[PDB]
């Protein structure tokens, strides 16, 4: 599908943020996610950090993804098959086809 | 003799049983101020006082490991000398009293 | 009453018995009580001044070259004089068989970290200073992990709730994610399982 | 001048006379009981609380026999146990399958009777009888079938709320605690036997469906309804009072409570 | 009864003082490499407050238990552990204005 | 039993030196394994062509879930409410009212995949067998609220999936 | 009076505005069972709940509402608490008084 | 799957794939099966089961206690020392 | 829906052999019935 | 560019687990185990089932017991596989990952196939297993078993002889036999460095009593022999299967007693007492009588330890987690100082460590 994995944000869009987060985590993550490129993205994955999923009351889990950073689609599981997360992934091509910078910025 | 020792940090030592006598003989040694008291130098001397009679007894090494029921008595030997800071500690620690202090009875009663 | 039940060998119990009377013997300045879990489990305990000097003698032979500490637990208990209850697993190889000295200590009162004795027991201080109170002696380095860096109260203190007193969230104002206290959404329902009637006749204590 | 009486093993002055069930009671271990009910009264059926003296062949209701002379009784014995299993199969053995929907469900003492003691195993293999409903009043949720005639709430009526207009009805099976005749049955204390009934056979209709039991907090108060200041143990699912139960207290409710208050 | 450290009441406190020296000339070395910009006095008045914070403890031991628990908060920030967020966390800058006044609360909320 | 792996030593004869200082200047285990992967280029290449292909599947599959009818087309839940009483994630909540005819039934039975662990604890419990953890897999969304689904989305998702579940449970339950 | 107060990161306003609870349970009165009423608690005191505006959902706010600790003795609790140096409110142990029971009595006359 | 590549395939192995093919599954288990029926269980007897001689968990005991301390003579091991293995007899060296 | 006959008392289960509600005995006849969850009214 | 002292941080994900433990009845808490070593989500749950079992005084009829042993083994073969593959792909070996992930996705159609997940497969249970295994299963491992032997054997011909991969771990990071023991390294890092020490052997807990099979030493203790350890391991392993494959009795799979285990749907549908103790068993779950144990199992990475009280009542009150990577990674900046930086991270994955344990 073209997509591949390179480390180091720089060189890189999309994020995955499969699996539980925690509270020393998440600065680190923040940093992250600052350092990409536009136009990222990110995808929270499985019930993991959906919102917290199974570890939803701990003093240590963050509860969902979304609160530190801006998630584009969502990919239930526990773990999601990885094919449910094919259909993820092109799903958010579905949604960047939908993207029309161009067509709104001539109009205003 | 023996080639390679087994554990890798284990180190091949030929003709242990000189090295054994005087492991036993500090043994015994350093044992020997333990007030007849605690029942520590009774057992400790008893076996191995047993050990050295197979160590005399046995001039042999193939069929020794096979006599101190140990695998490799090249270990126990380290075994032993950890028995002499042991009994190095043993004194420090000097001879038993029948218990210091007991715990309040409150406590230590599982379930709860 | 064989299918099911398991069968719990006689001989295990005799051999920790009598080693559980052996070690009683050897060293009664401190074994409160040499207890043998009835499926083949022996534990001596100790006074939480002497911890050192018995584990030190768990490593010499005699029998008790019981190397590796397993694990370090401290298990919690609200009543008590002294909560907490600190437990060392330990396991000898050539006589392959597992025996677990404990103590207990107060809130308050600083017993000595173990780590010279058993050897590997260096990461395991730092875990029950992060998770507890309490604190060991001689122990080259306590600090936190298995926690956030500031965070505070030592969780696992029985009490304490799970979900903490706080929270961190990105703040665009600041530009930063930050601690705030809980907010928690849905509330974690309790449910209080807990029934009438004992199941069971064979502990119970007495009424008193 | 009160008697020596040895539960299982260990000695107890006992009160003179007292049920052999009031003397394992005052040692705190629990024979598993039915009808019986203190505040209430005693009866000899549902004999769940069956127990073995220490040489006497034959075991016997433990509500019953008032303790005496040094008597040794071995609540844990096996003979024991084989009675209570065999009791416990035949009260289940024509209580309808209704738990998921029955609204006492989360507590039912016959359920924890069943986990304690009762064999697991089915090994009953026919047709369970099942019995119309008699509608009775605004309050009170009759269903029936679940009924097991530990009588209990005719000797709460005609001993407490002096009415006695419900009472057992026929004989063998068939027989009914259910009034006969339609006539509603109103009182002032109809609101406790929803707390007095063993089972789910009398349930609480303004409450009914409505809750469960493991999820509601407990908290403990007063009434305000009266100025007679009974104690009480309100409950609630989170954030919203669900039901009202009695609190037991010496000097005002005893177990019971009002019903305006309920 | 074991004490931890010190003995007695002064003998904690002086303790307490190098702390305050460390952590106090420390922290425009934090507000310098950290790129915090708070007033550099601010660190430091925050600092003197929450040294008011137990500013009446009084127990034996548990003085210089506090003081064991105040290194490791300057073991971490002059080891760059912690971080912006982490040390700009004790100043409760997002938090919404809660007066102590019983009126203004009573307008404002259920409250205890 | 216990077994030495290595252990073994190289010969020191000469034919064998030879061989090994051959092997060392001309690389021959490199060649070797160099060989191995032009081996596996002409194996068939075993990627399924997803979306057009599927991976297949088994009966017992846990996926979305999806409370679903009695043929006569009444729901089957019954608000026995041990749904939430035996799930770990306490994902559900439900508030049973009783319906106008006397029924037991829910007035808000509802999930949220957000907390779910798809662990099919409910799927067990159900003494009706109302919920079940249906095949369908896929449902990733854009929305952190879509997730939480209400008692009539789940209810949709046992009218879209109705025989397609019916024909996992007369599969499988036997073995339950 | 062993204080431990900063000790614990517990926040100034929950060792102050509030109280605990200690009690021993009373009978769930549905059952006739014993068990659970016996040992003490040490319930705190209950707090605001509203409601979510989505989905009706039980939000709250309170740091520690579900806490909840058995003991074996009251006194131990009271002491407990102490050392915490949390507000508390004993209550009574309030075990029934024995009754007399005769099946017999039934027939007087 | 063709004889011009294939053999040359299992040349440049060294391992002759052609055996195996475990690459892929061309002809596994059939998915339709026939119905379990399935094994009853060993206490299912309706003749003669008590609970109180099945159970296990009533069988737990209080721990066995020694010493108990806060209320000749020969050495001894906690066990027989285990012995030494055999060495893996057909393949003694990898 | 309709409901069926019956005189009296009798089987419900929901029509599924363990796939049904767990099973029950409805008991009435001339009179509406029931039920479980199962409708099954017997009023015949 | 040389390392002077390794700082390892752990608690990054520590997701908090005991302390929700604590607060959830025995059969909800049994998830949390799969989510402990994730890689290794089978053994986990043995672990923990016999964990229970010996508190609660009762023993799986035979059949579950060699459901357990032949899954804990196919599991033994995904850590393993997944161990030697990504420690090559972290010194950029890159391709025998892609060989071998192939045959991964044929074992979890396996547990997607028993189980109905592809991983974190909650079947094993307390009283013994849960659903009993489809019919059409056993001949199609038969089939996969077969061949599998050729795919762990081409790897070797990619790894073992490659020297380029030997010279880069064959001198590191050796551990002292002795030393070891004193930090309590457990399972394969112990072997490594020569001590016969294995708990399958030594104190076996199931039908390993009537397994056969091969426990391979290792020798000079670097990182090499380990790997060495890991691929053997896996062809014993691969022994294993042969021997349950061909002794696998008919009987029941769960434990008879209703009172822990839930009855069969076809029967709690129509017997009074089937229903109850399901209703109840799912309720408030099943008491535990009072009481405290440590067990232990050969799980892949090393001994899994589970030391659990029961208080009596059916939320158990603390179960400490012995976690094997916890004391490898303690024992790491001994094991590392003053080597090359990419051979720490070469020594980091002989470690064959995962966070998910350490943090538990
Ligand atoms: C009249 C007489 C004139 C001369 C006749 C004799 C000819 C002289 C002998 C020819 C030798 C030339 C070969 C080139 C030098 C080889 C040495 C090289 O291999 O160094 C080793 C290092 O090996 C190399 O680094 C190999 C890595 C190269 C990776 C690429 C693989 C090449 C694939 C094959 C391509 C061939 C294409 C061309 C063929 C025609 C270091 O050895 P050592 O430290 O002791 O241990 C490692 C041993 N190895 C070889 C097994 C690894
Ligand atoms: C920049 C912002 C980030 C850092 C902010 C400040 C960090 C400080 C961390 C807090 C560590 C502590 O406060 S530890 C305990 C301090 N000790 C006390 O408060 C003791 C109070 N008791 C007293 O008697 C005090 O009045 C005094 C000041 C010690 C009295 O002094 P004596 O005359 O010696
Ligand atoms: S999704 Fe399943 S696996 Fe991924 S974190 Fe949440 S629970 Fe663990
Ligand atoms: S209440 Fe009646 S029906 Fe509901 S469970 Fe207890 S016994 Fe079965
Ligand atoms: S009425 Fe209440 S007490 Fe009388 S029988 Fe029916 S259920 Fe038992
Ligand atoms: S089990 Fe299925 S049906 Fe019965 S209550 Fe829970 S959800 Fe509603
Ligand atoms: S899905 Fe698994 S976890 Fe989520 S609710 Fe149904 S059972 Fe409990
Ligand atoms: S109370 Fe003893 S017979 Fe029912």
């Amino acid at each position: 599908f073209g997509v591949v994995f390179r480390a180091s944000p720089r060189q890189s869009d999309v994020m995955i943020v499969a699996g539980t987060l925690t509270n020393k985590m998440a600065p680190a993550l923040r940093k992250v996610y600052d350092q990409m490129p536009e136009p990222r993205y990110v995808v929270s994955m499985g019930s993991c950090a959906n919102g917290g999923g199974y570890y939803h009351y701990s003093y240590s889990v963050v509860r969902g993804c979304d609160r530190i950073v801006p998630v584009d689609i969502y990919v239930p599981g526990c773990p999601p098959t990885a094919e449910a997360l094919l259909y993820g992934i092109l799903q958010l091509q579905r949604k960047i086809k939908r993207e029309k910078r161009l067509r709104i910025w001539y109009r205003r | 003799l023996k080639k390679t020792t087994g554990l890798v940090g284990l180190a091949v030592c030929e003709t242990p049983h000189e090295r054994l006598k005087i492991l036993y003989t500090k043994i015994l040694d350093v044992l020997g101020q333990i007030p007849k008291n605690a029942a520590y130098r009774k057992y400790t001397e008893q076996i191995t006082n047993e050990k050295l009679g197979m160590v005399k007894a046995e001039p042999d090494v193939k069929k020794l490991e096979e006599q101190l029921q140990g695998g490799q008595i090249e270990e126990v030997i380290l075994q032993a000398e950890n028995e002499l800071s042991l009994a190095r500690k043993m004194l420090r620690w000097k001879p038993w009293e029948p218990l210091v202090e007991e715990p309040p009875a409150n406590q230590w009663k599982w379930p709860i | 009453t064989r299918p099911t039940i398991r069968p719990r060998n006689d001989v295990v119990h005799k051999q920790l018995s009598a080693f559980g009377q052996y070690v009683a013997e050897i060293l009664p300045k401190y074994v409160q009580q040499v207890q043998v879990s009835c499926f083949n489990e022996l534990e001596i305990f100790i006074h939480p001044d002497g911890v050192i000097p018995v584990l030190t003698f768990l490593r010499d032979h005699t029998n008790a070259q019981f190397k590796s500490l397993a694990d370090l637990t401290a298990v919690d208990v609200p009543t008590r004089q002294n909560r907490f209850e600190i437990v060392y697993n330990l396991l000898s190889l050539r006589f392959n068989s597992r025996i677990r000295v404990k103590t207990y200590t107060d809130e308050l009162t600083p017993i000595e970290s173990s780590v010279t004795v058993y050897k590997a027991a260096n990461w395991y201080e730092r875990e029950i200073w992060d998770m507890f109170g309490v604190f060991f002696a001689n122990h080259p380095d306590l600090r936190r992990i298995l926690t956030d860096y500031g965070f505070e109260g030592h969780p696992f203190r029985k009490d304490f709730p799970l979900s903490g007193y706080v929270e961190l969230r990105y703040d665009d104002e600041v530009k930063r994610v930050v601690a705030e206290p809980v907010e928690l959404a849905q509330e974690f329902r309790k449910f209080d399982l807990n029934s009438p009637w004992e199941a069971f006749p064979a502990y119970r204590q007495p009424p008193e | 001048n009160l008697i020596e009486v040895f539960v299982d093993g260990q000695s107890v002055m006992v009160e003179p006379g007292t049920t052999v069930l009031q003397a394992c009671e005052k040692v705190g271990m629990q024979i598993p009981r039915f009808c019986y009910h203190e505040r209430l009264s005693v009866a000899g059926n549902c004999r769940m609380c069956l127990v073995e003296i220490e040489k006497a062949p034959k075991v016997v209701a433990a509500c019953a026999m008032p303790v005496m002379k040094g008597w040794n009784i071995l609540t844990n014995s096996e003979k024991s146990k084989k009675a209570r299993e065999g009791v416990m199969e035949f009260l289940l053995a024509n209580h309808p399958l209704d738990c998921p929907i029955c609204d006492q469900g989360g507590e039912c003492d016959l359920q924890d009777q069943s986990m304690m003691f009762g064999s697991d195993r089915s090994r009953f293999l026919e047709g369970k009888r099942a019995v119309e409903d008699k509608n009775i009043g605004p309050l009170v949720k009759t269903i029936m079938t679940r009924c097991i005639q530990c009588t209990r709430c005719i000797r709460f009526a005609s001993e407490i709320a002096g009415v006695d207009d419900l009472g057992t009805t026929g004989r063998g099976n068939d027989m009914q605690v259910g009034t006969y005749i339609e006539k509603m049955f109103m009182s002032e204390l109809s609101g406790n036997i929803i707390d007095i009934c063993p089972v789910g056979a009398l349930t609480s209709k303004p409450y009914a469906f409505t809750a469960r039991p493991w999820e509601t907090r407990k908290t403990e108060s007063i009434d305000v309804m009266d100025a007679v200041g009974s104690n009480i143990v309100v409950s609630t699912r989170t954030g919203e009072v669900m039901r009202i139960l009695p609190r037991m207290h010496e000097d005002i409710n005893e177990e019971w409570i009002s019903d305006k208050t309920r | 009864v074991k004490p931890i450290f010190s003995r007695d009441m002064n003998e904690a406190k002086r303790r307490v003082r190098e702390l305050y020296r460390a952590w106090y000339r420390e922290v425009p070395n934090t507000v310098h490499l950290f790129q915090l910009d708070i007033s550099v006095k601010q660190g430091r008045d925050k600092v003197r407050e929450m040294f008011m914070k137990n500013a009446h403890v009084t127990d034996p031991r548990v003085v210089d238990l506090l003081v064991i628990k105040g290194k490791m908060e300057l073991e971490e920030t002059i080891n760059v552990w912690k971080q912006r967020t982490h040390i700009m966390r004790f100043f409760h800058e997002t938090e919404a204005p809660r007066p102590t006044d019983f009126l203004s609360k009573f307008y404002v909320g259920h409250d205890p | 039993t216990y077994k030495f792996v290595n252990m073994r030593e190289p010969s020191m004869d000469m034919k064998s030196v030879t061989d090994r200082a051959a092997q060392t200047l001309l690389w021959t285990e490199l060649v070797r394994g160099l060989g191995m992967t032009l081996s596996y280029l002409f194996r068939e290449p075993a990627t399924i062509n997803y979306p057009f292909e599927k991976g297949p599947l088994s009966p017992r599959f846990r996926g979305e879930h999806a409370l679903r009818r009695y043929p006569s087309g009444e729901e089957r839940c019954i608000a026995c409410k041990l749904c939430e009483a035996v799930c770990p994630a306490q994902a559900i909540t439900i508030e049973a009212e009783p319906r106008a005819d006397g029924s037991r039934r829910t007035t808000r039975y509802d999930i949220d995949m957000t907390k779910c662990i798809y662990c099919g604890f409910c799927q067990e419990a159900c003494p009706v067998d109302a919920i079940v953890e249906g095949p369908n897999f896929e449902f990733s969304t854009e929305t952190h609220e879509e997730l939480l689904y209400n008692k009539e989305k789940l209810l949709n998702n046992g009218d879209k999936w109705e025989a397609e579940i019916a024909a996992n449970i007369q599969a499988d339950y036997l073995y339950r | 009076k062993l204080d431990i107060t900063t000790l614990t990161g517990v926040p100034e306003e929950h060792i102050k505005t509030r109280k605990v609870r200690i009690f021993v349970p009373a009978r769930n009165n549905m059952q006739s069972g014993v068990n659970n009423t016996k040992k003490w608690k040490m319930e705190f005191d209950t707090r605001e709940r509203w409601e979510n505006p989505l989905m009706g959902w039980s939000s709250t706010a309170d740091p520690l509402s579900n806490l909840v600790l058995t003991f074996s003795t009251k006194e131990d609790a009271v002491a407990f608490a102490e050392k915490n140096g949390w507000s508390f409110d004993v209550e009574e142990r309030k075990v029934p008084k024995p009754k007399s029971k005769s099946y017999g009595a039934n027939f007087s006359w | 799957a063709t004889r011009v590549i294939q053999l040359l395939r299992n040349w440049a192995s060294g391992r002759d794939l052609q055996a195996k093919l475990q690459l892929r599954y061309q002809e596994i288990s059939k998915r339709t099966q026939p119905p379990p029926k399935l094994p009853v269980g060993p206490s299912h007897k309706l003749s003669n089961n008590y609970y109180c001689t099945r159970d296990g968990r009533r069988e737990a005991m209080p721990p066995s206690i020694v010493m108990s301390s806060q209320k000749e003579k020969k050495a001894v091991t906690p066990a027989p020392p285990i012995k030494r293995w055999e060495l893996s007899k057909d393949q003694p060296y990898l | 829906p309709v409901s069926e006959v019956g005189s009296r008392v009798i089987s419900c289960d929901g029509g599924g052999g363990a796939l049904g509600h767990p099973r029950v005995y409805i008991n009435l006849d001339k009179e509406t019935k029931t039920g479980t969850c199962g409708y099954c009214g017997l009023q015949f | 560019e040389m390392v002077r002292k390794c700082d390892p941080h752990i608690g990054l994900l520590h997701r908090g687990t005991e302390k929700l433990i604590e607060y959830k009845t025995y059969l909800q808490a049994l998830p949390y185990f799969d989510r402990l070593d994730y890689v290794s989500m089978m053994c986990n749950e043995q672990a923990y089932s016999l964990a229970v079992e010996k508190l609660l005084n009762i023993q799986p009829p035979p059949r579950a017991q060699w459901i357990r042993v032949l899954f804990g083994e196919i599991t033994r073969l995904l850590n393993h596989i997944m161990a030697v593959t990504t420690h090559a792909l972290d010194i950029g070996a890159m391709t025998p990952f892609f060989w071998m992930f192939e045959e991964r996705e044929k074992m979890f159609e396996f547990y997607e196939r028993v189980s109905g997940a592809r991983m974190h497969a909650a079947y094993i249970r307390p009283g013994g297993v849960h659903q009993d295994l489809p019919l059409g299963l056993l001949d199609d491992i038969y089939e996969f078993s077969k061949n599998f032997s050729f795919r762990i054997d081409e790897l070797e011909e990619m790894l073992t002889n490659n020297r380029i991969w030997r010279n880069r771990t064959v001198d590191i990071g050796v551990v002292t036999a002795e030393d070891a023991l004193n930090y309590g390294f457990s399972g394969v890092m112990l072997r490594g460095s020569g001590i016969q020490w294995d708990l399958r052997k030594t104190q076996p807990y199931d039908v390993y009593d009537q397994v056969e099979f091969d426990v391979p030493i290792g020798s000079r203790g670097d990182c090499y022999d380990r790997y060495l350890c890991r691929v053997e391991e896996m062809r014993q392993s691969l022994r294993i299967i042969s021997q349950c494959l061909n002794k696998m009795p008919p009987g029941e799979i769960k434990v008879d007693d209703a009172k822990v285990s839930p009855p069969k749907r076809a029967e709690m549908k129509t017997s009074m007492e089937s229903l109850i103790h399901h209703f109840k068993l799912y309720t408030e779950g099943y008491q535990v009588p009072p009481g405290a144990t440590y067990t232990a199992i050969e799980a892949p990475k090393g001994e899994f330890g589970v030391y659990l009280v029961s208080d009596g009542s059916s939320r158990p009150y603390r179960c400490k987690i012995k976690a094997p990577g916890f004391a490898h990674l303690a024992g790491l900046d001994k094991m590392s100082k003053g080597h090359m930086l990419a051979d720490v991270v070469a020594i980091i994955g002989t470690q064959d460590i995962v966070f998910g344990e350490v943090d538990r």
